């Protein structure tokens, strides 16, 4: 398995701060199941995105579906049984910050995860119950597909 | 003045900034060329930031291979506003305008004179202090 | 107020201790009084150093030139040893002092 | 007074081997090709042809110094295939493409001239 997160998101804004980069825009997405808030930077030319679009977002530790570490190297020739390639848009990055709602006295109810995909950043806020699978300085794959 | 004397100057600094912006996506052959011009490269091609539509690398992703050892540094770009630190988006800067290097890897930010130049606490100064003179030489040459 | 809150090591709450320090070590910290005496002596030394600093640096300029960068060094250690801030620590507060 | 003669761009002297092959110890199945007295004309061609081979993992070239006339080519291939074989196959494919291009260019010239 190795799937840390999975949900369906609705695109609410594209550039609220204005378009600061030509090929990159910042999706603000709400979530229809868990009410997880999402901020994501997406390459526009490679994968256009418009307002009011349903896409399924999956965050996984490995692409191989079997529980085998990917070792973090590029090898396009490796025909392992699946590359979890059922998704249109795939990114690779690392978690660099996990903020929380904790005080000194009691534990966090809402967490936020900060992932950088080679310069493209994502923030994912919501309840800590389903967001516990993330650990800082760990490798994370992003998986996206549009829905009808 | 306990500062580095040598810095990145002329074409190379402007190219550093334009290369380290977010919009820079590098194709496979371009990546192989840039890695061919690395002297300290270990010979392993990093996994691209973008995989499926096409394999696309990023400028920060290749700059992280230039950065030697495991260097921890935090600077700010010249165009950094003071509004971002107050409200939200503190750690997800919308203009790309804060610099974070963790474990010898550029996570976010646009480099400029305030990061690669001759100033106290610069990336080159921290590299010298952590790694010594022999590795900082290769760091200048590889950047160039 | 902020200086005391940040540097006093309050050990009365126990619940912040249970969150920050390990289960095996919080009992040792709470039962022994020699530990508490040493930890109060540390804060007394820190108050004295604060008074010395306020004598040395009027106008309150906190920028000082010193040999080795302790914040960068602590940050290097955190990344070298894969330290998780979300988990309780096993470092005994006596050994720090 | 220090000007090199016009021919170091194009001509070998006693002792220079046109090609020198050195294995790369950093990565398995990696080799380093040194071509003397050549320039971008040939390096870009060979690199572009090598990048089409599905069994080639890395392919790049560079001129170490423009004032010197020397090409270095690095080829890394998958485990069951030699970068030497990749280089020979690339050269043969380039020659085969060029011969066909020459023949079709001659046919086009003849069709253009007699209407």
């Amino acid at each position: 398995a190795g799937i840390l997160f999975e949900d369906i998101f609705d695109v609410k804004d594209i550039d609220p701060e204005g378009k600061k980069f030509d090929r990159v825009s910042r999706l603000h997405c709400e979530s229809e199941s868990f009410k997880m808030d999402l901020i994501l930077d997406v390459n526009i030319q490679i994968y256009p995105v418009d307002l009011g679009d349903k896409f399924r977002l999956v965050i996984a530790s490995t692409l191989y579906e079997d529980g085998t570490l990917d070792d973090g190297e590029y090898n396009p020739t490796d025909d392992r049984p699946s590359r979890a390639d059922q998704f249109e848009y795939v990114m690779y990055g690392k978690v660099y910050r996990i903020e929380g709602d904790e005080t000194s006295t009691e534990a966090a109810t809402r967490l936020s995860a900060y992932v950088s995909y080679g310069g493209l950043l994502m923030r994912l806020q919501g309840d800590a119950n389903n967001l516990h699978g993330f650990e800082v300085d760990s490798r994370v794959y992003l998986l996206m597909k549009k829905l009808a | 003045s306990n500062r580095p004397v040598m810095g990145i100057v002329q074409d190379t600094l402007t190219a550093v900034r334009k290369f380290t912006k977010r919009d820079v996506f590098l194709e496979r052959g371009e990546v192989m060329n840039l890695l061919m011009f690395l002297s300290t490269w270990d010979g392993k091609v990093p996994q691209p930031a973008i995989l499926k539509p096409r394999p696309l690398w990023t400028g920060k992703q290749i700059f992280s291979l230039i950065i030697p050892g495991h260097i921890n540094c935090i600077r700010t770009h010249s165009t950094h506003p003071d509004d971002e630190d107050s409200g939200p988006y503190k750690h997800i800067s919308p203009g790309d305008t804060k610099v974070v290097v963790e474990n010898g890897e550029l996570i976010m930010g646009i480099l400029c004179k305030k990061s690669l130049g001759t100033s106290a606490g610069s990336l080159v100064h921290i590299s010298y202090l952590e790694m010594g003179h022999d590795i900082t030489r290769l760091f200048y040459s590889n950047i160039q | 107020k902020a200086f005391e809150k940040k540097f006093r090591f309050d050990y009365t709450n126990e619940r912040a201790l249970r969150r920050t320090l390990q289960e095996d070590l919080v009992k040792d910290v709470l039962s022994n009084a020699h530990i508490q005496n040493e930890l109060e002596r540390e804060f007394e030394r820190m108050r004295e150093d604060r008074e010395v600093l306020r004598v040395i640096f009027p106008t309150g300029d906190s920028k000082v030139v010193l040999p080795c960068n302790l914040l960068r060094m602590i940050w290097n250690a955190q990344k070298i040893f894969h330290i998780n801030p979300r988990l309780p620590s096993d470092l005994h507060p006596i050994k720090v002092v | 007074m220090n000007a090199p003669p016009a021919f170091e761009s194009f001509l070998l002297f006693e002792g220079e081997k046109k090609i020198t092959i050195n294995k790369d110890t950093k990565v398995p199945n990696a080799c380093l090709f040194t071509i003397n007295k050549e320039d971008h004309t040939l390096g870009n061609i060979i690199k572009s042809q090598l990048l089409k081979d599905p069994q080639v993992l890395f392919a790049g070239y560079k001129v170490p110094h423009p004032l010197e006339h020397k090409i270095i080519i690095r080829v890394q291939t998958t485990p069951d295939y030699s970068p030497q074989e990749a280089f020979t196959n690339a050269i043969t494919d380039l020659i085969s493409e060029l011969s066909l291009l020459e023949e079709r260019f001659r046919v086009a010239i003849k069709d253009k001239q007699e209407g």
